[PDB]
């Protein structure tokens, strides 16, 4: 919302900040009033670049920095790969070496051509999915579930503490 | 004067000691013999330092192996200067008694800003600026370039110190800060680094808390060398607040914008470095793979690996992501939100920033920023603050909390929101001191009752004794006035604050007390806004003009320059027969910094019990967490915070040399048993039921009579 305005229609960005960026394969600071303008003609084409889009390639995002928008979306996609837990590797260096390669992949995708990254990702898809990728999908789902359970346990304990001290006072 | 203490024989410079001094020395010797941390209170502002220092020196002589050295800390450098003066006098006395020099060293540490000899940094007074300039001059890059001896300003003092002081340490002696500056000038060495090295072999070292509490700078000079040392904190009743401040980090919108600009400059500098010199500075990557100071204490700090951030670009992107998350989280407009662990979890989920890589953020910032050969760290200081916050949050949140304030107090609508990371318990940050050092003595004056302190700070005290000053004459005659001439309650309650009758009672009491009291009087209010309201009411009425006629009136303001000018004029007014009435705030920095002595602040007036506003959400976390853990009632802790502050701001008049003076508290709340009980023992025992709730007129009459009694000689 801190951006000066859209490259084309920098108006709404001044009147109100309600508009949120729209991510695309192009990687852009697109705005809803401008998304309508893209829908009317082209229907999934970047105005200046002209990059084709299958179905408008539009998804909501909330950060004034377009570079952060693209980086966060690319990282979201990448996290689906190389999600194996650290303890799977006993080697000290290998704990974060693969994370280094992951972030290098992210930076490569942000600016440089993604053809090599896609070919490499196909290679990692075939070799790792056989066993480890689906296993770590399961384990990360388990840890998400148990963290939501633990936060609800914390909030049950806080509600019980509030209501029991109220019943202390009234009793 | 050699005192045959029960433990041993202890020298003493002055001729006579009061029985309270005997009690202090015996209790202190008991604690040292037990070799266990403890806390004790002594009334006198001065005299306690000499007794403590003499006992510690004698104990060191008797059992040198038991205690390696003494680490005596004081609130402020102007105060610690008086301590070094006392130590110098004691050493001169002992040296005269022995007839020869002994291998004893005593020194005081202080900031490079306070003491330094470089003309370039001399004109600048801002501490971050001095730190950055000194880092630039002493940089490893500058040292290597000095080896080349190219045409460039190089700070010769550090180089000469490295050449000479490394080989030869200072034999012995006592050096004040000012005298150490002269020694550094004469020897072409650093008064700072020379003392830093002497810490390795020094019998006595004195420096303020922020040199011994904050893990960033405290640890480096408080390394494990002093495994068994007598660490002592003087007048450290406000130790919890400073220990919390050593951890709390405040993030603001302006600071975040400055961080973003600094980060842009960092990126540009990285590009320039890549195009100019790349391989030599890339060797940093190799040493990083092998594996401003960190805020993580000894055991909490970790150095396994930097993490996923292994290159300049990767680290820069990580900081960009975290800064964007903080920016948005702060921009959100809503009620105050608290989230110690939920903040970390939400950060990791929303922006994909794992806590383990986030942990080493500040350390990797230090290393990478060093690689960049920046001009100075002053420009990038906001980024380092944000990095310290980023590493701290990922380090721990069990006894912490992140508070967000989209709207600031005293402003219906302001575009400068603030994110606080205020701590809740000081035990977390003060644990290393207690654990590392065999025994710590928290010697304090005006101490609110000791029982609370073990609860707030997790330690097992050895002795719990309150020492009462005993003199042939009643130096202090405190009183509490709750009933005015109208026989109306004068409590300064929030709902009763607006009461014009109560304000009038305060004004009339001040008028009469200024009429009778001799030159020099200080009145402490509860807040700036309350003080201004009372002053305005008195101005609308004729009371204020009469007070002005009777005696000069000075007022305190938030601005330090005006505060200093007003206090400077107040001192001259006290010296002259005009007199002065200094209105100030209990929480004001002036109240804690200033010390009142004979013919200074003769009658200390306390207008209302000092209570912090019940809306500041930081205190809500700090207080409800104490209720949940350590089991302290909210009202108990609130009244403790009021009584400790009042004792701090009212205990100055009895500084030393047996200078008479009266402490009047114009609030019926102090008459309550709980307030009296929590009041320090020495004041309370002097206080009696006869004068507990004197009317305004009766208090004035008894004050006049007591001043008559104290006027005559011994
Ligand atoms: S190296 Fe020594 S003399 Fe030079 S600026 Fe730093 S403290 Fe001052
Ligand atoms: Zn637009
Ligand atoms: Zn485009």
């Amino acid at each position: 919302m801190d951006d000066q305005g859209c490259p084309r229609c920098k108006t709404t960005k001044y009147r109100n900040p309600s508009l949120k960026l729209m991510v695309n394969v192009c990687g852009h600071t697109l705005c809803e009033s401008c998304v309508d303008l893209l829908f009317v003609r082209g229907a999934g084409n970047c105005p200046e670049c002209g990059t084709p889009l299958r179905k408008s390639n539009f998804r909501v995002q909330l950060f004034e920095d377009p570079t952060v928008d693209k980086e966060v979306e690319i990282r979201k996609k990448v996290l689906k790969i190389y999600n194996k837990r650290e303890e799977d590797f006993p080697s000290l260096r290998e704990y974060n070496d693969f994370l280094e390669e992951v972030e290098e992949i992210v930076f490569n995708l942000t600016n440089n051509v993604d053809l090599d990254n896609t070919k490499k990702k196909m290679e990692i898809y075939q070799k790792e999915n056989k066993d480890v990728i689906q296993k770590n999908k399961l384990k990360l789902t388990r840890e998400q579930e148990e963290l939501e359970e633990a936060l609800e346990v914390e909030r049950q304990e806080n509600e019980q503490r509030r209501l029991f001290i109220q019943k202390e006072e009234q009793l | 004067m050699k005192l045959n203490v029960d433990g041993l024989l202890v020298y003493f410079p002055y001729d006579y000691i009061y029985p309270e001094q005997f009690s202090y020395m015996r209790e202190l010797k008991r604690t040292l013999d037990a070799k266990g941390h403890g806390v004790l209170e002594m009334p006198s502002g001065t005299g306690k330092t000499v007794s403590l220092l003499a006992l510690i020196m004698a104990y060191q002589r008797a059992y040198p192996l038991e205690v390696t050295k003494l680490i005596y800390c004081s609130r402020t450098v102007p105060e610690i200067e008086k301590v070094i003066e006392e130590l110098r006098k004691l050493l001169n006395f002992y040296e005269k008694q022995e007839g020869e020099k002994l291998p004893f060293l005593g020194l005081a540490l202080s900031s490079r800003k306070n003491l330094c000899i470089h003309p370039e940094v001399t004109p600048l007074r801002f501490g971050k600026d001095v730190d950055g300039k000194c880092h630039s001059l002493t940089a490893s890059y500058v040292r290597a370039q000095y080896q080349h001896d190219t045409s460039l300003p190089h700070c010769r003092f550090y180089e000469e110190f490295d050449a000479h002081g490394r080989e030869v340490p200072l034999p012995a002696g006592i050096y004040n800060l000012d005298d150490l500056k002269a020694l550094g000038r004469r020897q072409g060495w650093c008064p700072y680094f020379l003392a830093r090295y002497s810490i390795l072999h020094a019998n006595v070292v004195v420096y303020s808390y922020h040199y011994l509490l904050d893990p960033k700078i405290a640890d480096l000079v408080s390394k494990e060398l002093a495994r068994k040392a007598v660490v002592v904190f003087d007048e450290a009743h406000n130790i919890d607040n400073v220990c919390i401040d050593s951890m709390s980090v405040n993030l603001t919108r302006r600071t975040l914008d400055r961080c973003q600009g600094n980060l842009e400059t960092l990126q540009k500098t990285v590009l320039r470095i890549k195009e100019t010199d790349e391989q030599r500075l890339r060797d940093e990557y190799r040493r990083l793979v092998e594996g401003a100071n960190p805020v993580l204490p000894d055991e909490v700090l970790q150095e396994a690996v930097p993490g996923s951030i292994r290159t300049a670009e990767h680290f820069l992107g990580f900081l960009r992501r975290l800064l964007e998350y903080v920016k948005w989280r702060l921009r959100v407009q809503h009620v105050v939100q608290e989230s110690p662990p939920a903040f970390l979890s939400g950060l990791a989920q929303r922006v994909c920033i794992q806590r383990k890589p986030l942990r080493f953020c500040a350390e990797r910032l230090r290393s990478l920023l060093h690689t960049l050969e920046i001009t100075d760290l002053a420009d990038f200081s906001p980024l380092t603050l944000l990095a310290n916050f980023a590493t701290l949050v990922s380090t721990y949140a069990k006894g912490f909390t992140i508070i967000i304030e989209p709207f600031d107090d005293r402003t219906p609508t302001i575009a400068n929101p603030i994110l606080h990371f205020s701590c809740m318990d000081a035990s977390l940050a003060i644990k290393p001191v207690f654990e590392r050092f065999q025994s710590v003595i928290i010697t304090s004056g005006t101490l609110s009752p000791l029982d609370i302190y073990p609860k707030i700070l997790d330690f097992h005290p050895v002795t719990m004794a309150t020492f009462t000053m005993t003199l042939a004459r009643v130096c202090l005659c405190p009183m509490i006035i709750g009933r005015g001439n109208d026989q109306v309650a004068i409590s300064s309650k929030f709902e009763t604050r607006e009461d014009i009758a109560v304000i009038r009672n305060y004004g009339n009491l001040l008028l009469e007390m200024s009429a009778v009291v001799p030159d020099g009087i200080v009145a402490f209010f509860t807040s700036y806004q309350y003080m201004e309201s009372t002053v305005a009411s008195w101005y609308e009425q004729g009371i204020l003009e009469n007070i002005q006629r009777n005696k000069l009136l000075f007022i305190e303001t938030q601005d330090g320059a005006e505060t200093s000018v007003a206090l400077e004029k107040y001192q001259e007014a006290c010296e002259n027969g005009r007199g002065a009435i200094l209105l100030s705030v209990a929480r004001g920095k002036v109240s804690e910094g200033i010390d009142f002595v004979h013919h200074y602040g003769r009658a200390v007036i306390m207008f209302g019990v000092p209570y912090v506003y019940t809306q500041s959400r930081i205190l809500k976390a700090r207080l409800e967490y104490l209720r949940d853990q350590f089991q302290i009632r909210e009202n108990d802790f609130l009244t403790f915070d009021a009584m400790r502050h009042a004792a701090q701001c009212v205990g100055r008049a009895i500084r030393g040399k047996t200078d008479y003076g009266l402490m009047v508290f114009a609030d019926k709340r102090f008459a309550r048993g709980d307030k009296r009980g929590k009041l320090p023992r020495w004041i309370q025992e002097h206080l009696t039921d006869a004068n507990l709730n004197l009317t305004v007129d009766e208090g004035v009459q008894v004050a006049k009579y007591f001043l008559r009694q104290m006027a005559q000689p011994f």
